[PDB]
Order: structure tokens, then C-alpha cells, then sequence
């Protein structure tokens, strides 16, 4: 949240965005954005490379290609609405090695 | 009921900022953080009968 | 042989200095002995400087190849 | 291939497609020219003939008449394109085919991104005013009504699909034009307030504090010290270990209210948190075992992200040493004051803890201050005397 | 598709190049609330092309007449892909009946294998009625269903072919190939 | 409320199919033509593959084939099947 | 790019995210085979000619 | 995890008693951990492979003995699951043989059939 | 045109199988390529590729080219695609026109794809053995004279010939041997007086080499469009009228 | 005893394919279809319609309600897609210049 | 009827473990992953055979547990058709008789593959067999039995993956004949 009638929390702007970038720090940057500001995990069928849920793609009727993966919940947010727009991002996944 | 002792002294409690229900007879969290609207979208709201929204 | 500079990279210190402290934070066994410090950090730091950490670094050139270095054979700065 | 005039494949000649109109499309294949006729138009114009004669308004405009497209004229003809061709018109036939291009079918948005309350959602009225067209278009076209006004409808519809996408629209005409804002996708996305601008890029953290700031030269150039009362509050949770094991259990007898003290507890195997207000007991602090991990309270020695609110360079975010001190404001040694453009006279500087071991070495090596006493612009000294030191 | 007042009413503009509602409903008694109805269903068809001539260049629906145009070309086509779509749809039903009976058809096939088997050679007659005690004998009939399924759609299959010839000679004569 | 059933109450109805003797002999044809392109070597099936062990059979049933080969005049000179 | 990594969420490719870390174990790659009885090679000769 | 292949090998019940023997020596050298169900699963399958094997008549065998058998073997021109199947049941009389070779009575004859048990109960 | 490469794709599926089908779907959704890219993209092995296009380019289904730097350039047409349907057509309308001598030719014909003179009419009198019994006897005689009716009759046409190799292009030979169709020698049968007599499937060199010849499709859909037209005329007014016609 | 499944599915990103959705798809990925106009029920218990907007099955933002297609609540609910035929096609305005 | 099968795999080796010779720790987790369980494809897998090679092991950010990748090759029950086999009996059923292999259980002896002259039981769900001469319908097979001698005949594996969204029969199953003369209890022969 925002206020301090409500609970608040500052912001880290984009200048300070670029501050991290700037030290050349990878990992505290992550942790700034990700970990500790909406940490959210979901899963995609790997075949159709679209997302389900409960490793159960209701696309294909299976649960032979689902994975599960970590995303930030705003990242999230912005693939439903693209696809309502019919606008489908197929995204594509392997191993992380 | 508390799942780990099966007792009902849950009191749902506050710390600082944080929400929470807590088992007060053992001490062990069963329910925190929760979800709200913003002031952002309170100049935003708007009201249908709920006539009108029966249609 | 091997052409990159010999010195250790502050980026190199600080995610070797990272992962230790994480594999020590979890009940790893300590390479050298403590005096009743019981912060992560420093017990990596105190390692580093007795240069017993195990860690090989992997320096990646543009195209693909690779080349190796001990964490003790880096020349190591202030 | 816009120098192409006729079909070499047929020989047809087809002219000029233009748009007619807002959201109306016209293919100019039937014009006359200044040249010779065309005999194609000789022969489109002649057919008018009945239509001259029941109206006269007709034969003034019996040359304005052009092939007019629609969706279902436009969709029943690419559904018989060849194959082949769809590569040359910059398609991934993979992506999709040209019939998916016309839309016959909308999804609509999960609940999740909706809320109850906006009573319902814009797009929920969209959603309501689109289906409630729907349906009265069809029993009312089932009731073989006029032609003008069905075609009206099916006008208005179109407007409608098209303002639930883009709501910027401003070429709707007077009489039906919007009275007030509505927020289309595109409003929504785009923007400072937008998703890339107000929560992609930059957003609210948890784990920060906020205060005015006063100096304090008895501190080293690198520590700061945290008041006690938001030392109770931010916390960094360890893991138990065989180095740490007894600190951790006097943290835990002395609760949460002690200063060096701690929160919560959570088990390594049931994921459950255990409260140390309600605990009842110090048997929480005998069975500690590896793995669980105890969220105390900042201590000394902790490292935090210091930060002036109107970053500049990238020396206005550094990471000092924290000691807890019992009064209510942050304070520093005022040889720093120079990166930070601090000047004491009621200002307020945010600060972070990180929540990771990775991030506390990585933010105490590059960013200490004991590293950055020279700015990158030129390799010159910030960190140094400043007045009444001097003097 | 529609009966014989469709029929009327097309062949009507056929003839009639372009007309609109009431001058058709004059020329063939399409009753009041039937016409335009239908009128509206086999334009809904592509049978129909309306060209829409306007009363101002601004081409608006207040503004405009509903002429109706035929197209036979465009019609000669995607009557072709219909029955493209047809044999197509025949014979993944003909497949789907094949693979969901295979079962049973390689279960009788080895049963009458070894009847028809060792049959020159002189065998004992002690085989044609113990063989036929199996299930698939009260399943005779099942197996005579779908071959007769089988038939009524390959029947069809080659009457559609009949069509296809028509279609095909047309859209290739009018076909200039320049 | 409720979507219609899945499938609607249609009035017209299929025009019903020919019989004849010419039409039979047409289906007879049909069913000799799809019982006959499976038994040349244009009928190109997955070569065999995958034995599971040695078995001692295989001397008495292995299918013996000749390799096909066409007016090689005819072709491209590559792609002999040796 | 820094941006991309940033709204996806995983590590950039700059600074400390530009290199791998190993394990300095005590390990023996390629250890010595096990050895088998039964199905040598020298055993075995195709039937058919 | 990946499957390379599944047709690779064939083994003899002499060779997986001595793999599973050298299991048991490092078997109960040391306190059971208790950390996971894993323990149980290897213990159950592994003892109860031991007692099924123990009660086979290819016990007591050895590596150089079976190799001697299956080189003297090699003369007959025999299937090697025939021969695998041999080592593994030790046949003792020529009934169940008819079974075991494939064209039993056309491929070998009755001397070959005699000297082929001989050949297995004395060996083995 | 999915629904027509959908009507392809079942057509190889029900006459060809899996790697047949393949390849000519491929073809067709790709145009005229190169043996290497075809084999790249469909990623199967090039002993079954090169199977496939040798299999479809003898009955026609596909075609090769000489192309520019001295690629091959392999190509597919769809219209071929979709005669097999009409194959009952052909065979009823032969039988209808000539006896089931011309029916088995055609039949030999299109099933082989091409087939000479010699080879087709030996085949057709070894097949016809299972139709006539009782010591009948079948000599070339008869099928040869029921083949050249049916070539003058224009419903059988002749391959497009090799072109010769001492008269064009001496020495090492091109990737293609690029055939040449002779128009003179259409229906100009070859001339030959062999004769034998069917063996009845008991279980116990060629004069007219390289003349190779093809059913004439044109002519049966001529035909077919003769008959529509008498059909119509019939109904029409009358069935004298239809004679006329 | 029972059949190996592997039990991890950790994997990374590597590409984002961008493109459009066939109505067909579209249908297929689609939960249900929403058909009555109208939001709440009649009666005084404010409950959204069958096959109405606002159904349970697209989702939850009712902290006391589950969903209808999984019985998960608002934290744990991802949501879930439905669509709409329309009688009458039309144009799209982004792929309109197209 | 042992089949050794190659294999490869990745695995985590959480950072206590250190201490030990690397191979020696990922021998025994791979072995606790892999031992007492069935793959749908090969059999039951019994244990680990022996590790091939080993890739480099990486410690991946955000994590302080080393990885590394193995090629290793590992033994499967898996018996082939018409392999002749001796098991002990488990159970007599309507359906057929169930057979023991100690550590598997899932063969059954159907009344096609037994004798034809005994076809049924008197009411009592012990088979009971019938001969020409001798054996005058009072030999009877039981339950647990000896190890009796069979050959396989048929074989299959069913897939037990859940279905739909989250929130008893063996996967692998083979048939066994028992009608040639020799087969069966070893009494007999
Ligand atoms: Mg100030
Ligand atoms: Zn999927
Ligand atoms: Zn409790
Ligand atoms: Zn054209
Ligand atoms: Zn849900």
C-alpha cells in the first residue's frame, strides 16, 4: 500500500533503478524488485507454452507438460490482459542449466 | 480451531502493520495478511441500484 | 594458458563472498576455525582471507569458450 | 506491388482501396476517369437503371456508387487464400492465418483483475451494454425490421467494440459522443501512472523506514544509527546453525518486546508460524533445531540502504553499518553530507534491509562507503571536511 | 436448403439484376414479416452480395439503398470448398468408425482366417459350429452395420464427386488463365 | 439462461441417397481400390525395427522383398537406393 | 536486456551476472568402469549368414 | 532424468547376488539414519531380492566357471537367451528342454539333447 | 486453402501412409525447394525422403527442375492431389467403352503410374488369369489392339522421353537428366508382335524401352463433360434431342 | 507399488513468442460462455447469475468466497477465461491499419 | 530377464553433505530417487548400477546447493515374452490363479492358460485340476503353492497419471501359461 493513514512503504523510482544498475550489483536488485515487493509463482504448459493452473492445463487436458515457475505478480497481471486483448504471448521455456 | 492443539482461544490480533489470527492458547499463526482497495480508485467509484443491476 | 587479467574483479569478490555466506548460513562445515563469531558474513570474509574458500570461478568470454580460475591463484586487492 | 494495376494471374483490374470513412472502408475498383471510360465502369454504371427510375436522387449520384467491404464480404474472402501467399504477407502462418485477423469471438478478463467494486468494473459495463446489444439485435432482426436502422445498429456495435479497446476515440460525432472519461487498455497500460511506468519499472517495497535526519560526528564516516523504536519493527530472518545456535536462543527467551529480541519462528518442516507474543513458554527457545529459522530484530552490525529522496548520480544510495541508539530520528557523521545533498534543516531519508545473504554481501562490497569516496565523473574526493571542521 | 420460394426469390433477382424488399415482395407474394426475414438469413449466407448504392457520397445508412447483386463466380467457389470441407468430414467419420472397430474386425478376421484355413487340406467338419459359439456372432449384424455406414457414405462420397466435376468445369472455364 | 443444445432442430433434412446396380459396382470398385494400393512396393510402410531379442524364428518368417528401382534414366542421379 | 531481465524477474547480465561459480568438490570424473560376467562380447555371433 | 537405453544388456542371477552381496557388506555397517522412506523402500526390495535369490539353484556359482560353461556352450550354436535361460534354471531333465529350445526336437537331436544335459548338471 | 490441404493430407494418408504423407504435405505447404532444406526442416532421414519423392514423382504426384547455380529444385502440384478420387470414373467409364481388357489396362496403368508397352499389357494378361479358367488362354494380341484403340481414342497418353545424352551435353551428365515431351509421337504407340500366354498363378529385353505412357485425364474429363451435356439435353427437351446432341 | 512421475518442474524462461488466437482456440481455451445480460440475482441475496457476468467460475474478489472452477479463494484463485459469440463480425481496431 | 538400462539424470546435493566424496553421495541419492519403484516404459527398477560420467557441478544463484549431471546405468526387472519363469502362488481367483514373485506380485494364470480338463471348482475358490488315468479330480493348487513352473505369454504397462486438476491397481502387469506338460507344480514332473 501507499499511505500512511493506510499503510504505507516507499517507493524505489526509477532513478533508483538505474542507481543499482549503475554499482553493476545483480542479486540486490532482484531482491529489491522481486523477492520482497510482489513475489508470486504460477505454472505454463510447456506444450502449448500458455498458462493453467494447479499443474493442469485446462488448454490440452493434461498434466504432462506443466511446469511451475516464478514470476512477479505485476508481470503476471500484464499476460491476462494482453491475451483479453487476444494478443497471446506463447512464451517458451527449457532448462535452466 | 487451532490445528495444532485443537482448542478455539484463536484471537484475531494485530502486530505493527500485519493482520494476522493467531492460536493465543499455543501460539501459532493460522491466518495473515489480507487484501484491500486503495484510495486511488475511491474517486473512481461509482453505485447501480441494485434494481437496476437485477436489470 | 590463460589471458585475463590475474587480479580478482570486485564484481568476482562479491559474488564469491555471496555464495559463501549463503552455504554457510545453511549447516555447511567451516573450513577454518571460528572464535565465537556467529555472523555469516564474517566467517566468509575470514575465509577468504585464509584464501581456503571452494570455489571455482568460470570466466565466459564473448563467443562461448571458457577459462577457469581457483579462488586462491586470483591475485587478490583491497 | 501498390505499381500493379491489374491482376497478372486473371488479368482483373482493381482499383484504389480507401478508407470511406470513420471505421468504413471502400474499394475504388468501379471509378471513372478523365481518360477513356473504362469498360468496366460502362458496364457498373448502367445497371442503376431501376433504381434511377423509382429515385431521382439516384442519377446526381449514380457515380459516387464504389464496392463497399464489411466483415463478413472481407473474412469469406480471405478464407480461401492459398497458402503460399501468407509468407509473402509478413505472416508467421505458425502466429496465426489471415481469417483469425477479423474478429467473430472475445474473450473476457478473469474476476482476479477486476475488482467487486470499480459499482462494477467499466469493463464489466462494457461486458453488459456489448451482450445486451447482442441480444436485442438478434430477436430484433429476427423480427425482419427496416434496413437503415439494422445497419445503424450493427454501426453502433462496431463503435462500441471499438471504444472497449481504446477509449482516446474522438472522432464519434456530436450527437452520440461520450460526456465523461473511461479507461480503455490502453489508458490503463500507457501513461505515467501506466503499468510500465507506475508498477513494471519502479514499485513499493516492504522492509523500509522513513525519518527526518540530525548529526551525529561522534559515528564513524561509515555507520548510522537506527532508533531503537524502528529496530523492534524491521527484521532479518537466520537460519540456526551450529555457530549461532545459543544467540538465537537468548533472542528468543527475551520475546518480542526486549530490544534483542525476535517476532516469529517458523518450523522446517510445518510451514506454520509460531508468535513469540503468545508463547507461553521458553520450551520454544529449547527446541530450536537446525533449519528453523528466527526472525530477530535488527542488531548492530546489520547493513541497510541509505537513501535521498531525489536521486541524482549514483551516489545518493550507499549501505552503512547500523547501530541502534534510543532516540527518534537517523543520524550520520556530517562528512557525509556532501553525496547525499543532506543540508539538516527538517529533510527525511528512506532506508532498506535487505532480505538475503547474497544481497547484504553484495550491497556492503560495492556499495559500502568505505569504497566509494570518489565520484566517477572525474575521480575527485566528496567524502571530506566540511565547514566548522575546516574552520 | 430453403425450398422452392428461396428458389423463387433468388432466381426472381437473378433476372432482376438489382432490386430491393418491397419491389420483390410485389413480385412474388413473400408475405410481410417473410421476406425480409429470409432476406436477411441468405445474405447472411454469402448467396447474396448487396452493393448499396448511396443517396450522399457520405455513403451513410440514412443515405443509402439496398440494392442486391449476385455473384455466380465467388458463388461457383465456396459451394467448392463446402464440398472440399464434405469429403473431408466423410472420411475422418469413415476413419473414426474403422480405428474405433478395429478391435472387433481383427478379432473376427483371425476367427474366419481359420476357418477358411486347412479347409482344402481335408480337415474334420468339427470346426464351423465351434468356431461360431464366440461374441462376434451376435455382433454379425454390428459389423454388417457399419459396413453398410461404410457404404452409404462412400455412395455419398462418389455422388459428391458428381457435383465437384460441375463446379470444377465452371470456375476453370471462366477461368481466363492469363 | 441455458445455451441452446449443441445441436439445433433443423426442419430440412438430408435428401435421400441413389441405389443401383451401376452404383454398387461403384462401390465395389471403391472397396477393391482401397484393398488394393497396400500390397506394392509404392506402398512405402516403416521399414521394421526394434527387435526385441534373438530369437530363433526369425530364420523361417523375415518378409523378403526386392529393392525397387525404377527407369533410373528417369531420375536425378541422387538418390540411389543402393 | 537490463530492462527485459528486470520485468521478468531474474538476474541481469551485467556486473556480478556475468560469470558461473563451480564447486570446488573432491570428485573423480569418469570413475573405473564395472565389470561384467555374462554378456561379453566374444559370445555372441549372428544365426543367419 | 532420460532413458539412453532400454535394450543395452543382459544379465546373469550370479551377477546381480554378487552385486546385491556387496550391497549387504556395506549393509547395516553403520546406524540407520531414519532420514527418509527412501531407507525402507532400499531395504524392503533389497532383502526381499535376497531371500527370492536365495532360494535358487544358481547360487555358489562363479565368474570363471560360467565363463567356461558359456565357452564350452559356444559349440552348440545356441540362442544367447537360451543360454542365459540355461545358466539361470539349470534344467535337469530333457521334459522341460523340449520347451526351452525353439524347434527343440527339429534343431538339436536327441544325443545333442542328452549332451546338452549332461553338459548342464554337470557344470553347473 | 486448408480444407484442400486437409483433403491432401487424408488422400496420402489413406494411399501412400505416415512418411509419404509427410513429405507431400510439406511439399505442398512449401512449393518448389531443394532435396536439403526439405530434409532439414522435416528432420527425418534422407533415405525416406529420397524413398518418398522417387515414389511420388513416378506416379506424377511430384516434379523436379534444374534451377539456377545447379540446384534441383523439387516441386509438387496439388491439382494432381485430388484425381485418385475419380479413379472409379475412369476405370467405369473405360469399361463402359471398351471390355475389361481396357479396364485392367487402366486399372495396370494408374496403379503403376507408368508403365511401356510391353510391361503393361504382360501384366495385364498375368492378372487377367484369375478371370478366365477352364484351359482359356491369353495372348497380347487382343490387349495389345484394345490399348492402341484406346490410345487413338486419346484416352491414353504418352510420358514426356529422356533426352540424348551422345546428342546434348556430352560428358560428365547433368544433376537432372531434364525429360523432353515429343507431341508427334502422342499416341504413336510402339510397334511389337510378342505374344505369351497367362500363367494361372501355378507358382512354377523390352523392344519398347524408355516409351512410357500415362491415362489422359483431359480426355476423361471431356468425356465426362460430353455426358453432362447429354444428360442435360435429355431432360431437357427430349431423347432424340440428346441423340443430336 | 506405483509408477515413477518426477517430481521437480523447475525450468527458465528462454523466449516470448508474440501472436493472435484463433476463434476456435479461443472457444477451446475458454471456461465457459457467458449469456444473460443482467449482473445480480433477483432476490435479496445479491447472488451473480448461472451464465451471467460476474460468475465464480471466472474467478473470486469476494474475500469470504471461493471459486466455482477450483475451490480456491482470492489469494490462491488464478482466474479463469470465458468468452462471448457475437452474431454479427466486425473489425478490431489495432489490426484495422493492417 | 535382468535388463541393464542407460541413463542420465541432473541432482542437488544440499550443502552438509560436503563433507563426503562427491560420487559416493550422489550414488546414494540417486539410488534412494531411483530404488523400489517402476517406469512405463522399461520395469521395475531394482538399483543403481554404476555411474558413467560426470559433468561440472554449478552452485546456481539464489541457491548454495551444488548441481551437477550424471550418466549412469541402472538394472530393470523386465521379462521378455515367452520367458519361462518359477513363482511361488498368491491367490486362486475365478479369473485365473495369481502368481508371487516375492518382490512382485502382479502375474496371473488365467483358466485358458491352465489344463483344459479342470475348468471350475466345486463352490470353493481352490483350483482344482482333472486328468485322463491318474489324478481323478482331487489335486488341487494351493494358494501359496510351491514355485511353480510358467512361461509368460503377455505383458502391459498402464499409466496411473493424475487427471484433472489437483485437489490401486500396479502399473505393470503380465500374463503367465501353464498347459504344457512339464509346467505347473514340479510334483507332477
Ligand atoms: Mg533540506
Ligand atoms: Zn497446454
Ligand atoms: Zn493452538
Ligand atoms: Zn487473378
Ligand atoms: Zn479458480
Amino acid at each position: 500500500t501507499e499511505g500512511r493513514s493506510r499503510d504505507g512503504g516507499l517507493r524505489l523510482g526509477e532513478m533508483e533503478r538505474d542507481c543499482l544498475i549503475g554499482y553493476g550489483a545483480s542479486m540486490l536488485l532482484l531482491e529489491r524488485l522481486m523477492i520482497s515487493s510482489d513475489a508470486f509463482e504460477v505454472d505454463v504448459c510447456g506444450q502449448c507454452g500458455l498458462l493453467g493452473y494447479s499443474g493442469w492445463c485446462h488448454y490440452c487436458k493434461s498434466s504432462c507438460h506443466v511446469s511451475s515457475l516464478r514470476i512477479p505478480y505485476a508481470c503476471k497481471l500484464l499476460f491476462q490482459e494482453l491475451q483479453s486483448m487476444n494478443i497471446i504471448p506463447r512464451l517458451k521455456l527449457s532448462k535452466y542449466n | 480451531r487451532c490445528p495444532d492443539c485443537g482448542s478455539t482461544e484463536l484471537v484475531e490480533d494485530s502486530h505493527y502493520s500485519q493482520s494476522q489470527l493467531v492460536c493465543s492458547d499455543c501460539g501459532c499463526v493460522v491466518t495473515e495478511g489480507v487484501l484491500t482497495t486503495t484510495f486511488s480508485d475511491e474517486g473512481n467509484l461509482r453505485e447501480v441500484t441494485y434494481s437496476r443491476s437485477t436489470g | 594458458k590463460r589471458i585475463t587479467t590475474p587480479y580478482m574483479t570486485k564484481y568476482e569478490r562479491a559474488r564469491v563472498l555471496g555464495t559463501r555466506a549463503l552455504q554457510i548460513a545453511m549447516c555447511a562445515p567451516v573450513m577454518v576455525e571460528l572464535e565465537g563469531e556467529t555472523d555469516p558474513l564474517l566467517i566468509a570474509m575470514k575465509e577468504l582471507k585464509a584464501r581456503k574458500i571452494p570455489i571455482i570461478i568460470r570466466r565466459y568470454l564473448p563467443d562461448g569458450s571458457y577459462e577457469d580460475w581457483g579462488v586462491d591463484e586470483l591475485i587478490i586487492t583491497d | 506491388c501498390r505499381k500493379k494495376n491489374i491482376c497478372h494471374h486473371c488479368g482483373a483490374f482493381n482499383g484504389t482501396v480507401k478508407k470511406c470513412g470513420l471505421l468504413k472502408i471502400i474499394h475504388e475498383k468501379y471509378k471513372t476517369n478523365k481518360k477513356v471510360v473504362d469498360p468496366i465502369v460502362s458496364n457498373f454504371l448502367q445497371s442503376f437503371e431501376t433504381a434511377i427510375e423509382h429515385n431521382k436522387e439516384v442519377e446526381p449520384l449514380l457515380g459516387r456508387a464504389q464496392e463497399n467491404l464489411n466483415p463478413l464480404v472481407v473474412l469469406n474472402l480471405f478464407k480461401r487464400i492459398p497458402a503460399e501467399d501468407v509468407p509473402l504477407l509478413l505472416m508467421n502462418p505458425e502466429a496465426g492465418k489471415p481469417s483469425d485477423l477479423i474478429l467473430t469471438r472475445l474473450l473476457v478478463p478473469p474476476l482476479c483483475i477486476r475488482p467487486s467494486v470499480v459499482n462494477e468494473d467499466d469493463l464489466t459495463m462494457k461486458l453488459t451494454e456489448i451482450i445486451f446489444l447482442n441480444d436485442v439485435i438478434k430477436k430484433h432482426r429476427i423480427s425482419g425490421a427496416k434496413t437503415q436502422m439494422i445497419m445503424e445498429d450493427w454501426d453502433f456495435l462496431q463503435l462500441q467494440c471499438a471504444l472497449y479497446i481504446n477509449s482516446e476515440l474522438s472522432g464519434i460525432p456530436l450527437n452520440m459522443a461520450p460526456k465523461k472519461w473511461t479507461r480503455g487498455f490502453v489508458q490503463r497500460l500507457k501513461g505515467k501512472q501506466g503499468r510500465f511506468r507506475g508498477n513494471l519499472s519502479g514499485k513499493r517495497v516492504d522492509f523500509s523506514g522513513r525519518t527526518v535526519i540530525s548529526p551525529d560526528p561522534n559515528l564513524r564516516i561509515d555507520e548510522v544509527a537506527v532508533p531503537v523504536h524502528v529496530a523492534k519493527i524491521l527484521t532479518f530472518p537466520e537460519k540456526v546453525n551450529k555457530a549461532n545456535i545459543n544467540f538465537l536462543r537468548k533472542l528468543v527467551q527475551n520475546g518480542p518486546e526486549v530490544h534483542p529480541g525476535a517476532n516469529f519462528i517458523q518450523q522446517r518442516h510445518t510451514q506454520m508460524k509460531r508468535f513469540l507474543k503468545y508463547g507461553n513458554r521458553e520450551k520454544m527457545a529449547q527446541e530450536l533445531k537446525y533449519g528453523d529459522i528466527v526472525e530477530r530484530h535488527l542488531i548492530d552490525g546489520d547493513v541497510v540502504l541509505f537513501n535521498r529522496q531525489p536521486s541524482l548520480h549514483k551516489l545518493s544510495i550507499m549501505a552503512h553499518l547500523a547501530r541502534v541508539k534510543p532516540h527518534r530520528t537517523f543520524r550520520f557523521n556530517e562528512c557525509v553530507c556532501t553525496p547525499y545533498n543532506a543540508d539538516f534543516d527538517g529533510d527525511e531519508m528512506n532506508l532498506h534491509l535487505p532480505q538475503t545473504e547474497e544481497a547484504k554481501a553484495e550491497a556492503l562490497v560495492l556499495m559500502g562507503t568505505k569504497a566509494n569516496l570518489v565520484t566517477p565523473r572525474n575521480g575527485e574526493p566528496l567524502i571530506a571536511a566540511i565547514q566548522d571542521f575546516l574552520t | 436448403r430453403f425450398g422452392s420460394r428461396c428458389a423463387r426469390i433468388f432466381r426472381l433477382v437473378l433476372q432482376k439484376k438489382h432490386i430491393e424488399q418491397k419491389q420483390v415482395e410485389d413480385f412474388a407474394m413473400i408475405p410481410a414479416k417473410e421476406a425480409k426475414d429470409m432476406l436477411y438469413k441468405m445474405l447472411s449466407e454469402n448467396f447474396m452480395s448487396l452493393q448499396e448504392i448511396p443517396k450522399t457520397p457520405d455513403h451513410a445508412p440514412s443515405r443509402t439503398f439496398y440494392l442486391y447483386t449476385v455473384n455466380i463466380l465467388s458463388a461457383a467457389r465456396m459451394l467448392l470448398h463446402r464440398c472440399y470441407k464434405s469429403i473431408a468430414n466423410l472420411i475422418e467419420r469413415r476413419q473414426f468408425e474403422t480405428k474405433e472397430n478395429k478391435r472387433l474386425l481383427e478379432k473376427s478376421q483371425r476367427v474366419e482366417a481359420i476357418i477358411a484355413s486347412m479347409q482344402a487340406t481335408g480337415a474334420e467338419e468339427a470346426q464351423l459350429q465351434e468356431i461360431e459359439e464366440m461374441i462376434t456372432a451376435p455382433e454379425r449384424q454390428q459389423l454388417e452395420t457399419l459396413k453398410r455406414n461404410v457404404n452409404k457414405l462412400d455412395a455419398s462420397e462418389i455422388q459428391v464427386d458428381e457435383t465437384i466435376f460441375l463446379l470444377e468445369s465452371y470456375i476453370e472455364c471462366t477461368m481466363k488463365r492469363q | 439462461l441455458k445455451p441452446p443444445p449443441l445441436f439445433p432442430d433443423t426442419d430440412y433434412k438430408p435428401v435421400p441417397l441413389k441405389t443401383g446396380e451401376g452404383e454398387e459396382y461403384m462401390l465395389a470398385l471403391k472397396q477393391e481400390l482401397r484393398e488394393t494400393m497396400k500390397r506394392m512396393p509404392y506402398f512405402i510402410e516403416t521399414p521394421e525395427e526394434r527387435q526385441d531379442i534373438e530369437r530363433y524364428s526369425k530364420r523361417y518368417m523375415k518378409v523378403y522383398k526386392e529393392e525397387w528401382i525404377p527407369d533410373w534414366r528417369r531420375l536425378p542421379r541422387e538418390m540411389m537406393p543402393r | 536486456g537490463v530492462s527485459e531481465c528486470i520485468i521478468m524477474g531474474i538476474p541481469m547480465n551485467i556486473g556480478t551476472g556475468l560469470f558461473k561459480l563451480l564447486h570446488k568438490a573432491d570428485r573423480d570424473p569418469n570413475p573405473p568402469k564395472r565389470p561384467l560376467i555374462f554378456d561379453t562380447n566374444e559370445f555372441h555371433i549372428p544365426l543367419v549368414t | 532424468m532420460e532413458v539412453k537405453d532400454a535394450n543395452s544388456a543382459l544379465l546373469s542371477n550370479y551377477e546381480v547376488f554378487q552385486l546385491l552381496t556387496d550391497l549387504k557388506e556395506q549393509r547395516k555397517e553403520s546406524g540407520k539414519n531414519k532420514h527418509s522412506s527412501g531407507q525402507q523402500n532400499l531395504n524392503t526390495i533389497t532383502y526381499e531380492t535376497l531371500k527370492y535369490i536365495s532360494k535358487t539353484p544358481c547360487r555358489h556359482q562363479s565368474p570363471e566357471i560360467v565363463r567356461e560353461f558359456l565357452t564350452a556352450l559356444k559349440s552348440h550354436k545356441l540362442t544367447k537367451a537360451e543360454k542365459l535361460q540355461l545358466l539361470n534354471h539349470r534344467p535337469v531333465t530333457a521334459v522341460e528342454i523340449q520347451l526351452m529350445v525353439e524347434e527343440s526336437e527339429e534343431r538339436l537331436t536327441e544325443e545333442q539333447i542328452e549332451a546338452l544335459l549332461h553338459t548342464v548338471t554337470s557344470i553347473l | 486453402t486448408q480444407a484442400e490441404i486437409k483433403l491432401c493430407s487424408l488422400l496420402l494418408q489413406e494411399h501412400f501412409g505416415e512418411i509419404v504423407e509427410k513429405i507431400g504435405v510439406h511439399l505442398i505447404r512449401t512449393g518448389s525447394q531443394p532435396l536439403r532444406v526439405i530434409a532439414h526442416d522435416t528432420g527425418t532421414s534422407l533415405d525416406q525422403v529420397k524413398k518418398a519423392l522417387c515414389v511420388l514423382v513416378q506416379h506424377n504426384l511430384v516434379s523436379y527442375q534444374v534451377h539456377k547455380r545447379g540446384v534441383v529444385e523439387y516441386e509438387a502440384q496439388c491439382s494432381r492431389v485430388l484425381r485418385m478420387l475419380r479413379y472409379p470414373r475412369y476405370i467405369y467409364t473405360t469399361k463402359t467403352l471398351y471390355s475389361d481388357t481396357g479396364e485392367l489396362i487402366v486399372e495396370e496403368l494408374l496403379l503403376n503410374g507408368k508403365l511401356t508397352m510391353s510391361a503393361v499389357v504382360k501384366k495385364v494378361a498375368d492378372r487377367l488369369t484369375e478371370t478366365m479358367e477352364d484351359g482359356k488362354t491369353m495372348d497380347y494380341a487382343e490387349v495389345s489392339n484394345t490399348f492402341v484403340r484406346l490410345a487413338d481414342t486419346h484416352f491414353v497418353q504418352r510420358c514426356p522421353s529422356v533426352p540424348t545424352t551422345e546428342n546434348s551435353d556430352p560428358g560428365p551428365p547433368p544433376p537432372a537428366p531434364t525429360l523432353v515431351i515429343n507431341e508427334k509421337d502422342m499416341y504413336l504407340v510402339p510397334k511389337l508382335s510378342l505374344i505369351g500366354k497367362g500363367k494361372r498363378r501355378r507358382s512354377s529385353p523390352i523392344p519398347d524401352d524408355g516409351i512410357y505412357w500415362q491415362a489422359n485425364l483431359d480426355r476423361f474429363h471431356q468425356h465426362f463433360r460430353d455426358q453432362a451435356i447429354v444428360s442435360a439435353v435429355a431432360n431437357r427437351m427430349d431423347q432424340t434431342s440428346s441423340e443430336i446432341v | 507399488k506405483e509408477q515413477f512421475r518426477e517430481t521437480d518442474v523447475a525450468k527458465k524462461i528462454s523466449h516470448i513468442c508474440f501472436g493472435m488466437k484463433s476463434p476456435e482456440e479461443m472457444r477451446q481455451q475458454a471456461h465457459i460462455q457467458v449469456v444473460s445480460k443482467n449482473l445480480y440475482s433477483q432476490d435479496n441475496q445479491h447472488a451473480p447469475l448461472l451464465y451471467g457476468v460476474l460468475d465464480h467460475r471466472m474467478g473470486t474478489s469476494e474475500k469470504d468466497r471461493p471459486c466455482e472452477t477450483c475451490g480456491k479463494n482470492l489469494a490462491d484463485c488464478l482466474g479463469h477465461y470465458g468468452y462471448i459469440d457475437l452474431e454479427l463480425p466486425c473489425f478490431h481496431v489495432g489490426y484495422f491499419r493492417a | 530377464m535382468f535388463v541393464l538400462v542407460e541413463m542420465v539424470d541432473t541432482v542437488r546435493i544440499p550443502p552438509w553433505q560436503f563433507e563426503r566424496k562427491l560420487n559416493d553421495s550422489i550414488a546414494e541419492e540417486l539410488n534412494k530417487k531411483l530404488a523400489n519403484k517402476v517406469v512405463y516404459n522399461v520395469g521395475l527398477c531394482i538399483c543403481l548400477f554404476d555411474i558413467t560420467k560426470l559433468e561440472d557441478a554449478y552452485v546456481f544463484p539464489g541457491d548454495g546447493a551444488s548441481h551437477t549431471k550424471v550418466h549412469f546405468r541402472c538394472v530393470v526387472f523386465h521379462p521378455f515374452l515367452d520367458e519361462i519363469l518359477i513363482g511361488k502362488i498368491k491367490g486362486c481367483s475365478p479369473e485365473g490363479v495369481h502368481v508371487s514373485l516375492g518382490f512382485f506380485d502382479d502375474i496371473l494364470i488365467p483358466p485358458e492358460s491352465l489344463q483344459q480338463p479342470a475348468k471350475f471348482d466345486e463352490a470353493e475358490q481352490v483350483w482344482v485340476w482333472e486328468y485322463e488315468t491318474e489324478e481323478g479330480a482331487h489335486d488341487l493348487y494351493m494358494d501359496t503353492g510351491e514355485e511353480i513352473r510358467f512361461r509368460v505369454v503377455d505383458e502391459s504397462f498402464v499409466d496411473t497419471s493424475p487427471t484433472g486438476p489437483s485437489s490401486k491397481e500396479a502399473p505393470y502387469t503380465l500374463v503367465g501359461s501353464i498347459s504344457e506338460p512339464g509346467l505347473g507344480l514340479l510334483s507332477w514332473w
